Parts: structure tokens; C-alpha cells; sequence
RNA sequence: CUUGGAUUUACUGAAGACUAACUACUGCGAAAGCAUUUACCAAGGACGUUUUCAUUAAUCAAGAACGAAAGUUAGGGGAUCGAAGAUGAUCAGAUACCGUCGUAGUCUUAACCAUAAACUAUGCCGACUAGGGAUCGGUUGUUGUUCUUUUAUUGACGCAAUCGGCACCUUACGAGAAAUCAAAGUCUUUGGGUUCUGGGGGGAGUAUGGUCGCAAGGCUGAAACUUAAAGGAAUUGACGGAAG
């Protein structure tokens, strides 16, 4: 795939990490 | 040219040089004598003047200062030293 | 370019700073010059112009205010007036 | 109390009699103590200055606007806000002003003004953060806080 | 349905005196209803007129000149000067490659107080002797003609009434004023005054403009 | 020593109002609580009274400003376009 | 590999220039790379010259020509043929066409 | 000697406009476009519809006393093309064999000095 | 959208943007960047200098200043384009390309962010090695040239030198895997000074810790595991809804 859009789809799906370990907080 | 007196370089293209490029660097200014029309007074003037020089006589402007030489305003002579 | 003449006054030659002392050296007639800031009250600088009036001295009006006037004297206080007394290695007495 | 714009208290003398008539105007920005303050139709183009609005020309910035010839003051009042000049028209003797909501309005060039725009601005940029600045703002004003939600009685 | 252009009235367009063809053409309005006058409905009107056409000669072919009407009388039509402007096909052959563009305008009012705009162009010019492949004028000699250039329009305007300034317009006399004394700053081609354009107009005098009309 | 490390003079309203209630706050009480220099005698002794009010302790002159500074950017503005407008009137 | 010592523009020198928008497409194009051509046509075709000046109410009137600048993208120009794919070695060459 | 009226020809890329008015501008003659000269959409700016469309306009001259006209020409202009449309060619071709005379010719197309913004995109119209 | 007069036409007015053509293998700036006039404010390179000081210097971890666009916060503005969104088409399907509307945004004022193929994919200082014609800035000698004004002390142009720039053309002593390079040369005949970075391809700029940020995100940054290639330049062919 684009470097760019793996790029993208990267950073929302670390954008998960982050939610989903605030949880636990 | 595989072979050529850098030692005694020819006066005509030595004289071309840029002033810092000759075998000896050496200034092209010089010092003149200006008459001012108006009197007769010995007076000094760098060729490459950056002042507006006046006579002692009468405050007269002899020369403006421009770019490079500096110029002599009308009916003044110069003679160089 | 005054603040440069005005400059070597202050360095070589004799003045005094401050509203008291000039009306003093206008009434000896010691005066050369009076320095206005351009914030000096009117009342104050429209007495001290009367003053230099009588005492036929001339007047130059600073461009800066007595912060600025102070700084340019080499001083780390406000100058709201100053008097020239002795104009030394300068020449702002043939300048105005 | 109760206004964001400060008020300041003019000095006049009397025309007729030995009298001193002390005015209270709406304090444009810039005036200070001591201040001449000139009034009528000649009057110049300074800070603190009532004129026609006749006499100014477009983009002049204007304060405590007559609506009306002599009612001495209804448009642009409050602190911060201030009225600007459009356009005139000399034949009919109106002039055009834009309004602190944005509204253009028609207005006598003989009605008067206060050049410059009133004190106190940006009095709401600051939050009031409590209940209690509010209890002492509107101590001074009235009485219309605090609002019960009529969908929670 | 009703063919509207029964009820139409034809009027005569005349120029002032300052130019020669003074028969500029017709125009047509409503016809005159007692609710509505025509004459009231018809001054004001702007008519575009090339300034050849005005002159006869084609040497102004590049200049249209603007008239505006503010007096009936009959079925002539009394106009005046509204505006200068150049075709637009001349100023885009005057613009090449390899020369500098100098433009300038100022607001000046005339004599008897019309408010104008009036917008100089100029570009430098190539010398008989000159190799180099571009003319360019370093900036601050075209700052020195752009001064040249408002300093003298500004002179030439508010010392003369507007009809005699429209006399200056015809040959050019500003432009080879300009050209002349800007001999000494560096050397232009087509000196023209482009555009001239009426702001603000004085009070209205019949009396003046009628002496515009013989 | 530094006491707080970036509440500053809002550190009196504690952890209350929320922090950009309060970094908004903190801008403008620290414009107004300042001292400003002095047009008339060039001291910089001048502080807020009320809203709109500056008042200098040297020589007791006070001026009409803004709530939180002692002029505004939209006076200023004023200010000079007055003075430009006036000069072209009085040319 | 590197396909142009130019880089296809005329910026050297420079940081940024500004863009235009191309005749054709309307795509932002770089100035400098721009292909740019001036066009001066007559303003009516050849078979019409004739009875346009026999109509005409001017005896020896000249037609004004119509003065134009044209600025084209890469895309909008190769597809419109305006510029067109040399060999390699005749890529280089950049004086105007004879 | 003529009655001059003035031709203001616009000729966009979709649609060619004959409009005649009187000197002033103000007053409208007649004003035939291309697309009253045919159904189709894909050919409001033929060239056939422009003559078709001059000659009405020729036509509805006569019968009111214009004899003679300006050339007014313009393309759309603004942020758009600045080339007239293929109609602009016909419709000047047809005025002047339908006896009508011909004065001035200018092109007056909108010309800005760099304006607003133009729609497309930054990348362009992709086709 | 249109007989409720659309579109078009002339005249007039109001808003915001933006500075066409002149505009170039031209200029300036550390870079990002900078294009209407004039005024004001403070800078800058080059050139000229028989002025002055005398090693004050070169490159630089840490740390600072600036940093397109987009984006964030709060006011103001909101003409035009226009993410999102809504819509008409096309298609087998089309949330898209195309068309019509359109909100944030685009502009500005105070703060944030600190990233771009932020490119010359090419660090900076110093020396040398090769010819040529153009061009910008400065200086110095000189015309069958035009012009102030009639000429000079006008300005332009022309011919030579030179220093500095933006580049370009030819050659290859020399380099390179080649494409190509006046530097990418003076490197097995290997050392002028100095900063930063890489060690097969992925996993991966991922996880985690730290730190900056309001957030979006920035900086620093692994390992397990997997694989015999991945990749660069060029040649021939094949193919192309590329050109001749
Ligand atoms: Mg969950
Ligand atoms: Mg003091
Ligand atoms: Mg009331
Ligand atoms: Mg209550
Ligand atoms: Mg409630
Ligand atoms: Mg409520
Ligand atoms: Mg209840
Ligand atoms: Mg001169
Ligand atoms: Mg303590
Ligand atoms: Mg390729
Ligand atoms: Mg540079
Ligand atoms: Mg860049
Ligand atoms: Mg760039
Ligand atoms: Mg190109
Ligand atoms: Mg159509
Ligand atoms: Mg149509
Ligand atoms: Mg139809
Ligand atoms: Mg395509
Ligand atoms: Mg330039
Ligand atoms: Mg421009
Ligand atoms: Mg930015
Ligand atoms: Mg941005
Ligand atoms: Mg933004
Ligand atoms: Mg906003
Ligand atoms: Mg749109
Ligand atoms: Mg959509
Ligand atoms: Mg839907
Ligand atoms: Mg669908
Ligand atoms: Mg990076
Ligand atoms: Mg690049
Ligand atoms: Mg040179
Ligand atoms: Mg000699
Ligand atoms: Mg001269
Ligand atoms: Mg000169
Ligand atoms: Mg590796
Ligand atoms: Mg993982
Ligand atoms: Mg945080
Ligand atoms: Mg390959
Ligand atoms: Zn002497
Ligand atoms: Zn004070
Ligand atoms: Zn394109």
C-alpha cells in the first residue's frame, strides 16, 4: 500500500493504544 | 601553458590583475595636488577621497565622495604626487 | 544627529540637569541653551522659555521625552530640562 | 456602577450667567484629567471632541451618537464599542454610520458625537469564573439573576 | 405581444467643441408619458466613442473616449468629458519580453474642481546602438520617472480647466512632456497617458457647459 | 525560588474553574494588576482603578483606557487614524 | 536515475515561486515550470478578412489583432501536443522550434 | 451617414450571446443567443448556431434602423478562459455579409489583475 | 436558475481577498520565503579604501532564534475557492474522478504546533586543477551611438579589464557501477580543518520509558520473530488507452 496511508492507518491505530489504555489510568 | 615566468610576468596583463592578485599586492590609488579654481593652495587629496575636502582658505567643497575615486568639482586641476 | 553634538557637550564641556538648576543659570545669564523634553508639562515649559525670553537665550526643543533625553546624556535617571553652560569639544551652539 | 464604560465629569462655564455647569459624558478612550474638551460644530478633530456628524469625514470613529437633534446621546455607549461614519449625503443633510451590531443607519448631520471609542474594552474577554462576580455584577444592575430553566420547574 | 419599440423616441448625441466630428450618432429612450419625462430618464447616460472617430484622423484609433450626457435640449443631446481609456488590443501589444513596465497614477482636481485619476505608462527604450538582448531600468531610476511621472501630471491638471486639459489630451502633451523631461533618467518608448478617469464632479453649471457647445 | 511553575498569579483560584478558564484569566489579570509608563510624566507608575481607569501616583493625572490595559489596540488604531483624518482636514 | 538536469522547471537560485492555474485543467503549476506560449492571431480567420473590410464603413481600417498568453500544465500540454516526448539526447536541446 | 448600433458578442465555450444595444449601452435591440437556434445542448456554440443566431439579430436590426454596428467581443473572462468562444468567429462573419455595415472591433473580454480564486482544484479537472 | 424576467447589456455602489500582462535558466534573503505606489523604521551582501583592531578564528554535541501548508485556542472578518457533508451523473458497483451547492478552512490580530520530495534527494571553512560566451551588483580605462539642451559636470548605449553572485556551454587531466560530475576531481601514488548519518531486506519509526504539546501530534527509540534476497544504474526485448 501507499507509505502514506500505512503511515495513516498507523497513527489512528495508535490513537487507539492510547484510548483504550487510558481505561486503566 | 605548460611553461611560463611566473617569476616576471608581462607588465601589460600584470597591470590587468586584480590589485590583490599580483605577485606583490599594491594599491592603484595615489595622492594628488588639487588646485581649486577660486585660489592657489596646496592641498592633499586621496585619489579614492570619502571625505567632501575643503580648502583652508575659503569652505569651499573641492571634491564628493563617490563609489570609487573621488570627483573633483569643476576648475579644480590635480597633479599626482 | 543633535544627540551625537549634544553628546560630546556633556563630556567635555559644563551643564546643569534639571528644572531648578536651569532657572538658576538663566538668572546669571550663564545659560548657552535650554533643553526641552517633549513631555515637560506646558505650564512649566511655557515658564521656561519665559524665562530663557528674558534672559535672551536660545531654545531647542528634544524630539524625545526626559526618559530618553536622560539616556542620551549618558545619565541612568530622567532629564526633563537641561542648561548648556560651557558647549566644549562640540559645536550645538553653532547648530541650535 | 452597573457600567463597563467609565463616565467622566466635564467642567463648562455658563454663556449667560456666572455659572459652571458640570456635565457627565461617556469617557472615550484616551482622555484624561485636565483634558480640553471642545463641543459644537466647529470644533477639531481631537480625542474627546463632540461634533456634528456632518463635520467628520468617513472612517472617523465616533461615540455617544444622538439619534435624534438634542437627546444628547443613545448610539454606541458601552464600553469598547464605538460607531463609524459611512458616507454623507449634503443635499438632504444625513449621514450614513454603521452601528456596534452592524447595522447601517440614516441619522441628521446635525445630531452630535463623541470622537473616539469609549473606555473600557474587552471587559468580556476576561471569564468571571464564579458564581459571586456575577452576584456582584448584577448586585449594582438589578435583579434578574440568578435564571431558574422554566423546562425544570 | 405590444412590439415595445413603437413607443420609442430617437435623440441626437452631440460632443463638445473640444473635438471636431461633433455628431457622435443617436441613442433612443421611452417616449416622454406624463408620469415619466424622458429627458430626466436620459441624462447621465455614458456613450464609449473611439477618439479617431471624434477626430477623423486614425491616429487616436487606440484611445475611446467616454461622454456623458447632463443636458436635453430637444433632440440634441449636450455631453461631456466622463473618461479616458485605451483599447485593450494596444496595450497588450505594447507589453513585450526583455523591457521594463513603469506605470504611475495620482488624484488631482482641475481648475474648476473635477476630481481625476489619470494613469501614465511607459517602457523603456532600446537604443540604436544597443547588443544586449533585454532593456532593463534598475529600480531606482523607475522610481525616480514614476516620481517624474505623477509631479508632472499633477502640475499639468490643476493649472487648467478641464476643457482646456482635454485639448492636452488629444496630441499627447503631458505624454511628451514626460518623455522629454525624463531624457535625463534613461531613454522611453510610448509614453502614453492610458487612462483618465472622473471621480468627482463640481456643482452643476449649465452655463459653463453650454459655452462647451457653441 | 520559582513557586509555581506555570499557574502563576492564578495559583489563588487552586484547582478549581478549569485550566483554561484559568490560563485564560492568568493573561489578562496579569495586564491589569501591571504598571504602565506614564505619557505625561514618564515614570512607569501608572495602575488600574476601576475598569477603563489608569491612574498615575506621581502626578495624579488619570486617563480613560481598557478594562485590563491601559489602551487597546483598536484606540491605537483610532488614535492614529484621528490623527491622519486630521491632518488631511486641516491640511 | 535523475531524468533532467533542469528538473523539468527554471529555478535555480530560488527558493519558491508562485503558482498559475493551467488553461486547460486548472491544475497549480510552478511558473518557472510552466510551458508557456505567446500566441498573437488574427482576430478573424483569413477566408473572412475580405468581406469584413468590404463592409466595413472605414476605408483602409486594419484589423487588431488578438494578443493572448497561454499557461499550460505538464498534462495539459503533452496530451494537447503542445510540447512532445524527444529522444534523450535531443531533450537538451531548448532553442525555439525553426 | 450609418446609424451605428453597438454588437455585444459573448462567446463562452457553452453558449455564443449576439447582443445589440444603442451606443449608450442602456438600451437593448435585439438579443438572439445560440441556444434559441437549436435543441441540443452539446452545440449552443457551434459555429452554425452563431450565424443563425447573427442573422436574427441582423434581421431584427434592420426593421428598427440600425444599418451599422460596433464590435464589442468578449470571452467569459473573470478566473475562466480568456479565449472567445467558437461561435465569436461566425456571428462577426455573418453581421458582415447580411448587409450590415461594420464600424470598430475591440476585445473587451474581463481581464483581471490577478483575482479570485479559480475552481478546479489545485490538482485540476481530472479526466 | 427562469414571463414572479433568468442569462445578457450600460451606469452605480459594497465587501473581502489577490497584485495579471512587464516576469527572464534575472534579483534579494540563513532557510521557510519575497512582486501595486508612496511615506516612515531598523537592517544586509558585494564593490571601493595607502581607514581601524591585531588571531579576535573554522566547524560545532547541549542549548537557542526562525521555520510553507495544513491544523489548534480566542476575537475580528467571512469576497472567492473549498476538506467534511449534501446532491446530479457515470458504473456491474461506485461513498470517487466530472457537475451543482456547500461547513470548517482560506484573510487578519494575539497565542500554539515544529512538520514537507522543508530537494541541489549533494554539510561548512580553506587551497589548487580548464577553456568559452552570456548575465546581475560594484569599481577602473576607452566610442562611426542616441539624448539633456546647445554641449558638457546629464543619463543611456558600446568596447575592454577586473572582484563578487544566479546560471549556462564544451572537454575529460581526473572520478564513478553507470546515469552522470568544474565537482561527485587533487582517493591503494590511500592523511588540509571540522559537524552529522548508514552497516542485507522486513518486522518498524512499531512496542515501551522519558520529554515537549490544549489536541492533532513532535523528539528520542527497541526486541521477539521472519527471509535469500530486496535494491541501484544501464542493455536487449515485450508491452503502453505516449509522441513522430
Ligand atoms: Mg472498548
Ligand atoms: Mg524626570
Ligand atoms: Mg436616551
Ligand atoms: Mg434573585
Ligand atoms: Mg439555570
Ligand atoms: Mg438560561
Ligand atoms: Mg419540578
Ligand atoms: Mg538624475
Ligand atoms: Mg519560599
Ligand atoms: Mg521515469
Ligand atoms: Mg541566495
Ligand atoms: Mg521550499
Ligand atoms: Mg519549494
Ligand atoms: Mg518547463
Ligand atoms: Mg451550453
Ligand atoms: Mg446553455
Ligand atoms: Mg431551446
Ligand atoms: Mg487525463
Ligand atoms: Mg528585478
Ligand atoms: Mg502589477
Ligand atoms: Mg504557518
Ligand atoms: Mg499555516
Ligand atoms: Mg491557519
Ligand atoms: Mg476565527
Ligand atoms: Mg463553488
Ligand atoms: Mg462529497
Ligand atoms: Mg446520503
Ligand atoms: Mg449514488
Ligand atoms: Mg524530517
Ligand atoms: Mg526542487
Ligand atoms: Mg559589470
Ligand atoms: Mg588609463
Ligand atoms: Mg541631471
Ligand atoms: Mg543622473
Ligand atoms: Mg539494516
Ligand atoms: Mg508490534
Ligand atoms: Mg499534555
Ligand atoms: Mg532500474
Ligand atoms: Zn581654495
Ligand atoms: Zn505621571
Ligand atoms: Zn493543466
Amino acid at each position: 500500500m501507499r507509505d502514506k496511508w500505512r503511515k495513516k492507518r498507523v497513527r489512528r491505530l495508535k490513537r487507539k493504544r492510547r484510548k483504550v489504555r487510558a481505561r486503566s489510568k | 601553458v605548460l611553461v611560463q615566468d611566473l617569476l616576471h610576468p608581462s607588465p601589460a596583463t600584470e597591470a590587468k590583475q586584480h590589485k590583490l592578485k599580483t605577485l606583490v599586492q599594491q594599491p592603484r590609488s595615489f595622492f594628488m595636488d588639487v588646485k581649486c579654481q577660486g585660489c592657489l593652495n596646496i592641498t592633499t587629496v586621496f585619489s579614492h577621497a570619502q571625505t567632501a575636502v575643503t580648502c583652508d582658505s575659503c569652505s569651499t567643497v573641492l571634491c564628493t565622495p563617490t563609489g570609487g575615486k573621488a570627483k573633483l568639482t569643476e576648475g579644480c586641476s590635480f597633479r599626482r604626487k | 544627529n543633535i544627540n551625537s553634538k549634544l553628546a560630546l557637550t556633556i563630556k567635555s564641556g559644563k551643564y546643569t540637569l534639571g528644572y531648578k538648576s536651569v532657572v538658576k543659570s538663566l538668572r546669571t545669564g550663564k545659560a548657552k541653551l535650554v533643553i526641552i523634553a517633549a513631555n515637560t508639562p506646558v505650564l512649566r515649559k511655557s515658564e521656561l522659555e519665559y524665562y530663557a525670553m528674558l534672559s535672551k537665550t536660545p531654545v531647542y526643543y528634544f524630539q524625545g521625552g526626559n526618559n530618553e533625553l536622560g539616556t542620551v546624556c549618558g545619565k541612568l535617571f530622567r532629564v526633563g530640562t537641561l542648561s548648556i553652560l560651557d558647549a566644549g569639544d562640540s559645536d550645538i551652539l553653532s547648530s541650535i | 456602577p452597573g457600567r463597563g464604560a467609565p463616565l467622566a465629569k466635564v467642567a463648562f462655564r455658563d454663556p449667560y450667567k456666572y455659572k459652571l455647569r458640570e456635565e457627565t459624558f461617556i469617557a472615550n478612550e484616551g482622555v484624561y484629567t485636565g483634558q480640553f474638551i471642545y463641543a459644537g460644530k466647529k470644533a477639531s478633530l481631537n480625542v474627546g471632541n463632540i461634533l456634528p456628524l456632518g463635520a467628520c469625514p468617513e472612517g472617523t470613529i465616533v461615540s455617544n451618537v444622538e439619534e435624534k437633534v438634542g437627546d444628547r446621546g443613545a448610539l454606541g455607549r458601552t464600553s469598547g464599542n464605538y460607531v463609524i461614519i459611512i458616507g454623507h449625503n449634503p443635499d438632504e443633510n444625513k449621514t450614513r454610520v454603521k452601528l456596534p451590531s452592524g447595522a447601517k443607519k440614516i441619522i441628521s448631520s446635525d445630531a452630535r458625537g463623541v470622537i473616539g471609542v469609549v473606555a473600557g474594552g474587552g471587559r468580556i474577554d476576561k471569564p468571571l469564573l464564579k458564581a459571586g462576580r456575577a452576584f456582584h455584577k448584577y448586585k449594582v444592575k438589578r435583579n434578574s439573576w440568578p435564571k431558574t430553566r422554566g423546562v425544570a420547574m | 405581444v405590444v412590439d415595445p419599440f413603437t413607443r420609442k423616441d430617437w435623440f441626437d448625441i452631440k460632443a463638445p467643441t473640444t473635438f471636431e466630428n461633433r455628431n457622435v450618432g443617436k441613442t433612443l429612450i421611452n417616449r416622454s408619458t406624463g408620469l415619466k419625462n424622458a429627458a430626466d430618464g436620459l441624462k447621465g447616460r455614458v456613450f464609449e466613442v473611439c477618439l479617431a472617430d471624434l477626430q477623423g484622423s486614425e491616429d487616436h484609433s487606440y484611445r475611446k473616449i467616454k461622454l456623458r450626457v447632463d443636458e436635453v435640449q430637444g433632440k440634441n443631446l449636450l455631453t461631456n468629458f466622463h473618461g479616458l481609456d485605451f483599447t485593450s488590443d494596444k496595450l497588450r501589444s505594447l507589453v513585450r519580453k526583455w523591457q521594463s513596465l513603469v506605470e504611475a497614477n495620482v488624484t488631482v482636481k482641475t481648475s474648476d474642481d473635477y476630481v481625476l485619476r489619470v494613469f501614465a505608462i511607459a517602457f523603456t527604450k532600446r537604443q540604436p546602438n544597443q547588443i544586449k538582448k533585454t532593456t532593463y531600468a534598475q529600480s531606482s531610476k523607475l522610481r525616480e520617472v514614476r516620481k517624474k511621472m505623477i509631479e508632472i501630471m499633477q502640475r499639468e491638471v490643476s493649472n487648467c480647466t478641464l476643457a482646456q486639459l482635454t485639448s492636452k489630451l488629444i496630441p499627447e502633451v503631458i505624454g511628451r512632456e514626460i518623455e522629454k523631461s525624463t531624457q535625463t533618467i534613461f531613454p522611453l518608448q510610448n509614453v502614453h497617458i492610458r487612462k483618465v478617469k472622473l471621480l468627482k464632479q463640481p456643482k452643476f453649471d449649465l452655463g459653463s457647459l453650454l459655452a462647451l457647445h457653441g | 525560588t520559582k513557586r509555581t511553575k506555570k499557574v502563576g498569579i492564578t495559583g489563588k483560584f487552586g484547582v478549581r474553574y478549569g485550566s483554561s478558564l484559568r490560563r485564560q484569566t492568568k493573561k489578562l489579570e496579569v495586564q491589569q494588576h501591571a504598571k504602565y509608563d506614564c505619557s505625561f510624566c514618564g515614570k512607569r507608575t501608572v495602575q488600574r482603578g476601576a475598569t477603563g481607569i489608569w491612574n498615575c501616583k506621581s502626578c495624579k493625572k488619570t486617563v480613560a483606557g481598557g478594562a485590563y490595559t491601559v489602551s487597546t489596540a483598536a484606540a491605537a488604531t483610532v488614535r492614529s487614524t484621528i490623527r491622519r483624518l486630521r491632518e488631511l482636514a486641516e491640511a | 536515475p535523475k531524468k533532467r538536469a533542469s528538473n523539468g522547471r527554471n529555478k535555480k537560485g530560488r527558493g519558491h515561486v508562485k503558482p498559475v492555474r493551467c488553461l486547460n485543467c486548472a491544475r497549480c503549476v510552478p511558473k518557472d515550470k510552466a510551458i508557456k506560449r505567446v500566441t498573437i492571431r488574427n482576430m478573424v480567420e483569413a477566408a473572412a478578412v475580405r468581406d469584413l473590410s468590404e463592409a466595413s464603413v472605414y476605408a483602409e481600417y486594419a484589423l487588431p489583432k488578438l494578443y493572448n498568453k497561454l499557461h499550460y500544465c505538464v498534462s495539459c500540454a503533452i496530451h494537447a501536443r503542445i510540447v512532445r516526448v524527444r529522444s534523450r539526447t535531443d531533450r537538451k536541446i531548448r532553442t525555439p522550434p525553426q | 451617414s450609418q446609424v451605428f448600433g453597438v454588437a455585444r458578442i459573448f462567446a463562452s465555450f457553452n453558449d455564443t450571446f449576439v447582443h445589440v444595444t444603442d451606443l449608450s449601452g442602456k438600451e437593448t435591440i435585439a438579443r438572439v443567443t445560440g441556444g434559441m437556434k437549436v435543441k441540443a445542448d452539446r452545440d449552443e456554440s457551434s459555429p452554425y448556431a452563431a450565424m443563425l443566431a447573427a442573422q436574427d439579430v441582423a434581421a431584427k436590426c434592420k426593421e428598427v434602423g440600425i444599418t451599422a454596428v460596433h464590435i464589442k467581443l468578449r470571452a467569459t473572462g473573470g478566473t475562466k478562459t480568456k479565449t472567445p468562444g467558437p461561435g465569436g468567429q461566425s456571428a462577426l462573419r455573418a453581421l458582415a455579409r447580411s448587409g450590415l455595415r461594420i464600424g470598430r472591433i475591440e476585445d473587451v473580454t474581463p481581464v483581471p489583475s490577478d483575482s479570485t480564486r479559480r475552481k478546479g482544484g489545485r490538482r485540476g479537472r481530472r479526466l
